[PDB]
């Protein structure tokens, strides 16, 4: 079990974890979250109390270093650092953890959430998609662009997701337009599985950040890429069995953790009604289909 | 993005424009079928592609045999709609090529965005207008080389035949409307006024009748008489 500790807190600001979240008032003795479960990426979000406006936050994995977080005040944010001095880390977070000043990550033993949640996210390809080399964790927040977006402005705050289009020359064969544009089998299979990605799990890894940086940040370009992944998949006739039998158990989690408050606008009534009930694997999404209609049935 | 009342005189200018309707692309008859159950037979159908500046008509005929052995015809004929237009394009010299294509159905616009992705300069475009292009098939020599067609084949024509050279283009293309919206309204009475009098003959090398400029006046307002009157005995007015 690792820690991410504070400086301090001197602004009051509502703190994620994964899925968790709590508030700590302004300059409170906090000190950071302790008892974090090693195996998984994580991702320490923000939202101050005066501005509800950027939710912003950090993608890291404890075993690629130490890492702690310092308010800025020139520059107005909690800051990840990492402390490169391993044992003034142990003395410092010993310390804090002595007199009892941190959260505790609050895992239920039953909890399988955010495994499944992040079963097929690396932070080596985190990294590919937000660069900023410099660093192992990576800064995500809500108005960051993607690459798409902006071929639709400054290229180093942007998330690199794979581009998809429907209507394009990578997504069509020449002289097979109708067959290519109605059965995107090609488009998935050979130029996004076989080319691009190379196996399913870094599509899918790929599809789960996008999902996880559009419920925590409400980042839209990364909704937008959620969606699209999707869709790529349920109008895709040939897929594989395995492949769509895992797309099935990621969506059913996500669709479960999502809040109820947020569907609205995490979730495109076009793309998930097509794909449970036009869509060539309408039939092959049980469990995504189940909870879907049970909890918003009013989307569909 | 789409075409309506308010730029209609884009229509007009010159930047090169073409105007594609697929209603009569996938033509059928319905009929029983000797167990009592209902059948399609299909017919020649055309591709109606045309400039409304030049009066220029590219028709390409769609012969039956295309959908042997096809499914879902419908949707091909779409398809099938957008390859034989950028094919087309493709064969007509670059300063001869359209800068936007105007489709009539707004299903024909992704089949012929996709076959187009080739052609990203050239603007594919919807319409509001509820243009008569249906009614074709209601001029006489267009319907007889589409239901003469023995195989695939593309014949040129020019459907103001030769009014431009003494009305502009805009006038030349109510005209056209007004003569096809009569047509698809009541095609006999619509016929009958084109061709009552035995005396205005249609040359060899034309469509419609050799009208003079009065004579053409009569029949236009005749024809809109024709479309008020049918919309009474539509409508009970
Ligand atoms: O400020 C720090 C270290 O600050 C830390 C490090 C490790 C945990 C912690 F909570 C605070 N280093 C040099 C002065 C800039």
């Amino acid at each position: 079990m690792n820690t991410v500790p504070f400086t301090s807190a001197p602004i009051e600001v509502t703190i994620g974890i994964d899925q968790y979240s709590f508030n700590v008032k302004e300059n409170q003795p906090f000190h950071g979250i302790k008892d974090i479960p090693i195996g998984h990426v994580h991702v320490i979000h923000f939202q101050h109390a005066d501005n509800s406006s950027m939710r912003y936050g950090y993608w890291f994995d404890c075993r690629m270093g130490n890492f702690y977080i310092q308010y800025d005040p020139k520059d107005g944010l909690y800051k990840m650092m990492e402390e490169r001095d391993g044992a003034k880390f142990e003395n410092i977070v010993h310390n804090f953890k002595e007199r009892q000043m941190m959260v505790s990550y609050p895992k239920i033993d039953e909890d399988d959430t955010w495994y499944n949640l992040t079963e097929f996210v690396q932070m080596d390809k985190i990294r590919k998609i937000v660069r900023k080399d410099e660093n192992q964790f990576s800064y995500v927040d809500s108005s960051m662009t993607t690459v798409q977006e902006n071929e639709l402005s400054d290229p180093a705050h942007s998330l690199n997701y794979t581009v998809i289009n429907f209507k394009s020359r990578e997504a069509i064969r020449p002289g097979h337009e109708m067959e290519d544009f109605l059965d995107k089998s090609y488009y998935l299979n050979t130029v996004m599985l076989q080319g691009i990605f190379k196996n399913s799990s870094n599509y899918f890894g790929e599809l789960q950040f996008a999902f996880l940086n559009a419920m925590f940040f409400g980042n839209y370009g990364s909704s937008l890429q959620w969606h699209a992944m999707i869709e790529l998949i349920c109008s895709s006739a040939t897929v594989p069995k395995h492949m769509l039998d895992k797309l099935d158990e990621i969506l059913y989690y996500q669709i479960k953790t999502l809040p109820e408050q947020y569907s609205d606008i995490l979730l495109n009534e076009r793309v998930w009604n097509i794909c449970l009930y036009s869509s060539f694997q309408k039939n092959s999404l049980h469990n995504t289909e189940k909870i879907m209609e049970n909890k918003y049935p009013e989307l569909l | 993005g789409a075409m309506n009342s308010s730029n209609y005189a884009e229509l007009f200018n010159n930047d090169i424009k073409l105007f594609v309707d697929d209603t009569n692309v996938y033509r059928v008859t319905v009929h029983k079928t000797f167990e009592g159950n209902v059948a399609t037979k299909a017919i020649n159908g055309c591709i109606f592609t045309l400039n409304p500046k030049t009066g220029h008509l590219f028709l390409k005929i769609i012969h039956t045999s295309v959908w042997a052995g096809q499914k879902r015809l419908s949707q091909l004929a779409k398809w099938k709609t957008a390859e034989e237009v950028s094919a087309l394009v493709r064969s007509l010299p670059k300063e001869e090529q359209p800068k936007q294509i105007i489709v009539t159905r707004k299903a024909m616009l992704d089949p012929l965005e996709v076959h187009m992705l080739d052609f990203p300069n050239i603007a594919i475009r919807p319409t509001e207008l509820r243009l008569p292009f249906s009614a074709a098939m209601s001029i006489d020599k267009l319907s007889d080389v589409v239901m003469k067609a023995t195989e695939p084949q593309m014949v040129l024509f020019n459907i103001y035949d030769d009014w431009l050279d003494r009305i502009s283009s805009y006038t030349a293309f109510s005209r056209l409307t007004l003569l096809l919206r009569a047509l698809k309204t009541n095609e006999e009475s619509a016929k009958m006024i084109l061709l009552s009098d035995p005396t205005i003959t249609i040359k060899s090398y034309h469509l419609w009748p050799s009208f003079t400029d009065e004579q053409w006046i009569t029949i236009e307002s005749q024809m809109r008489d024709l479309i008020l009157t049918e919309y009474g005995r539509k409508y009970n007015v």
